[PDB]
């Protein structure tokens, strides 16, 4: 449709999804209902006290798919 | 192929994180086309709360509502 | 039917699923209530700053987050009636 | 008529306030029928007004979207 | 294959509890339901239950209050469970 | 389609709207559609006019999906129709 | 495929579901859907110890419901 997943196809993304998680990877596959393989990821969480101080908040979790249904933003990182 | 991989884990461990600060992890039997899937001799944990909240055994039906990340061979 | 057909370029009270309400003037809708709107201000704040009740003119709101639209008797482009300030302030959608 | 206005709003500067409460501004390059958008020259704000970061491209599902401020033209 | 639906449909003209969302609960005569759980009740006593606070000991008291009504339609997605009183 | 059908045999009857977000509107059912969104005519703010909000709002478009609830009288409903109507339903959603 | 056979050789089991909203229901599974609604037979209800017994059938919606599992 509109995005074109290809051009970010081997570079840092970095992905917000709708119950509050933000996710960092490499971008290695994806398809039309944007479900994605990304590879090196890193999950972030948000609490009260967690908004500058995004750092402390980190698990790692290497490959991993992100479901689609769920994404709420898309950007370059 | 992302649905290509969740094909792939099929008989390996998986972690299933949801949308909330929980997730599930257990042997992953299969799945349909909304990513429902069923798991085997499943732990619960809540991230936040640091601990699990139930070992369960026998198969599960997780729904794919809520399903964020799933990650093949589990957690580290 | 029960079209926003009759609504259309006339004044207007948006309750939005926050507990927001909204003046405005509905230039356009589609038939999932995303509503195309003009000429948008408050309601809470006109009694402080009749200034600051003025937040733009042109917005869409998506109908997912459109809880009410209520039609007003306007006399001609430029006249409304009523203000509230000291009113249990209107909760959202979710419980 | 709103999907309509937004196919023609092509290229205009916006100011997009997601269910998440964050902001985003940015000049919309492109949307579809189910009202997903990309947008080029990107400001990530808090509500509170908290800059967080900023970017060339980016799609946000329309889903996630509150509503957008578009300008008085 | 008795779908749950195919036997909550076994109780209609049956009176029925039904817990809702934001800590309500509902009891009348079940006269329909669809399969968004959509429900026509008649005869309905309404209870919310809420929680008030001891504001210096912050002992909780429970405290509720009823509303009843002749003929009633609830939205479905306020439905978290329906059993029997 | 029952609740669709339902509410179209309730048009001109009198008719309480309680939302999701408490407040509460008497009102005329003026028409309905397959999302059962309401409008209601010659609306007036049923239990206290605590929620002031509108005043000089006579008619008002609802979301189906702010609804909580939609209070009726006992006389504007044949519960024999709606039994028989409900145990046919069920059966044709599922199959 | 695999969880209409799930669907199948769950019925009649002991099982915990759970919804949502965090609230966990146990009981003898009486009936599914595809849809995931449930009936359950003699639920007990726990968030923060007990909170309900059931004495007849349950029905839970399957769009509230989070996990099915089967109780042993």
């Amino acid at each position: 449709s509109i995005l074109d997943l290809s051009k970010y196809i081997d570079k840092t993304i970095r992905v917000k999804f709708q119950g509050g998680r933000e996710a960092s990877g490499i971008l290695k596959g994806f398809d039309p209902l944007l479900n994605l393989v990304l590879d090196g990821t890193i999950e972030y969480m948000r609490d009260p006290d967690d908004q500058y101080k995004l750092t402390e908040d980190t698990r790692q979790l290497g490959l991993v798919v992100c479901r689609g249904t769920s994404v709420v933003l898309i950007c370059p990182q | 192929l992302p649905l290509e991989l969740v094909d792939k884990c099929i008989g390996s461990r998986i972690h299933i994180v949801m949308k909330s600060d929980k997730e599930i992890v257990g042997t992953l039997l299969g799945f349909d086309d909304f990513v429902n899937m069923v798991l085997e001799d499943v732990t619960e944990f809540e991230i936040t709360p640091e601990g699990r909240r139930i070992t369960k055994l026998d198969q599960i039906l997780l729904n794919g509502n809520n399903i964020t990340m799933l990650v093949p061979g589990g957690e580290g | 039917t029960s079209a926003l057909e009759n609504y259309i370029n006339r004044t207007v009270a948006v309750i939005t699923s926050d507990g927001r309400m909204i003046v405005g003037t509905l230039k356009g809708f589609d038939q999932t209530i995303n509503l195309i709107l003009d000429e948008s201000h408050e309601r809470v704040f006109s009694s402080s700053q009749g200034v600051e009740q003025v937040v733009l003119g042109l917005y869409i709101v998506r109908g997912d987050n459109v809880a009410v639209i209520g039609e007003i008797d306007e006399e001609t482009d430029s006249a409304l009636d009523l203000g509230n300030i000291r009113a249990e302030p209107l909760n959202s959608v979710a419980h | 008529l709103p999907l309509s206005l937004l196919k023609t709003a092509q290229n205009h500067p916006m100011l997009v306030e997601l269910k998440n409460g964050e902001t985003y501004n940015g000049h919309l390059v492109s949307c579809d029928n189910w009202m997903n958008i990309n947008l080029r020259e990107v400001i990530c704000t808090s509500r509170d007004g908290d800059k967080f970061w900023r970017m060339p491209e980016c799609y946000i599902r329309g889903s996630t979207i509150k509503y957008l401020r578009i300008p008085d033209e | 294959v008795e779908e749950p639906l195919d036997l909550i449909r076994l109780s209609l003209d049956e009176r029925i509890y039904v817990k809702m969302r934001n800590d309500r609960e509902l009891r009348g005569r079940l006269h329909a339901y669809d399969q968004h759980l959509n429900m026509i009740l008649g005869d309905v006593e309404e209870t919310v239950t809420t929680i008030e606070i001891d504001e210096e000991t912050y002992e909780e008291i429970y405290k509720s209050t009823k509303r009843n009504i002749p003929m009633l339609f609830v939205r479905g997605d306020g439905v978290v469970l329906v059993a029997p009183p | 389609m029952l609740f669709y059908s339902f509410f179209k045999s309730l048009v001109g009857k009198d008719v309480v709207v309680e939302l999701k977000n408490d407040l509460s509107i008497c009102g005329t059912l003026h028409s309905v559609d397959q999302y059962l969104n309401i409008k209601l005519t010659d609306i007036s703010v049923t239990d206290p006019e605590k929620y002031p909000h509108m005043l000089s709002v006579k008619n008002c478009f609802i979301r189906g999906s702010v609804v909580r609830y939609v209070q009726l009288p006992a006389d504007e409903v044949d519960t024999q129709l709606l039994q028989d109507a409900a145990r046919k339903e069920a059966l044709q959603q599922k199959q | 495929q695999t969880p209409s056979d799930f669907l199948k050789q769950i019925i009649g089991r002991p099982v915990v579901v759970k919804l949502n909203s965090g609230v966990d229901y146990r009981g003898v599974l009486a009936c599914l859907d595809g849809y995931m609604n449930i009936a359950l037979e003699q639920t007990e209800e726990y968030v923060n110890g007990q909170l309900k017994n059931k004495y007849g059938d349950a029905f839970i919606r399957g769009n509230n419901v989070l996990y099915i599992s089967t109780q042993k």
